[PDB]
């Protein structure tokens, strides 16, 4: 139920985020707001992102088709767990629980 | 989708008034628009909507740091 390789590749990630096209979960929300960083700033998060901030691909039992990659990157306000997964053309941001 | 916290419930597309807590103070933020999970109590937020909570969140928080404490 892990991979070492992530489901998206970053340039699509990116591109998506380019685009606009990213929604966030609301305990997300609250939780990049503790860190000083708002939408915007999740947003900016992810287009810094390199591929030695991947940690993981994951699926579960209860939704075994749908991978979520994480990534955790440092940033000067600490180092994060994002989990994204591309859902028909969006992103959709989390933080690890 | 279904939703990517608690993985089973479908998310729909709808309105709800949020019960939100601050420094012992609370309030419900009323109409928050999103794709709620049917299951869990996670939604999901495009930037507008994100930005809307967010500032009924930090409109709330403003008024609990003003209050005074008799
Ligand atoms: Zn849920």
């Amino acid at each position: 139920m892990e991979k070492r390789t992530p489901h998206t590749r970053l340039s699509q990630v990116k591109k998506l985020v380019n685009a606009g096209q990213v929604r966030t979960t609301r305990s997300a929300l609250l939780n990049a707001d503790e860190l000083g960083l708002d939408f915007d700033g999740m947003c900016n998060v992810i287009i810094g992102l390199s591929e030695s901030d991947f940690y993981k691909s994951m699926t579960t039992y209860s939704d075994h088709t749908i991978w979520q990659d994480v990534y955790r990157p440092r940033l000067v306000t600490g180092q994060v767990y994002l989990k994204i997964t591309v859902i028909h053309d969006v992103l959709i941001v989390s933080f690890k629980e | 989708m279904k939703c990517p916290v608690c993985h089973q419930g479908e998310m729909v597309s709808g309105i709800k008034d949020i019960p939100y807590t601050f420094r012992g103070r609370k309030t419900v933020l009323k109409g928050i628009h999103g794709l709620y999970c049917v299951h869990c109590e996670e939604s999901i937020m495009n930037k507008e909507e994100s930005d809307a909570f967010m500032a009924q969140v930090k409109a709330f928080r403003a008024s609990v740091n003003a209050e005074t404490v008799a």
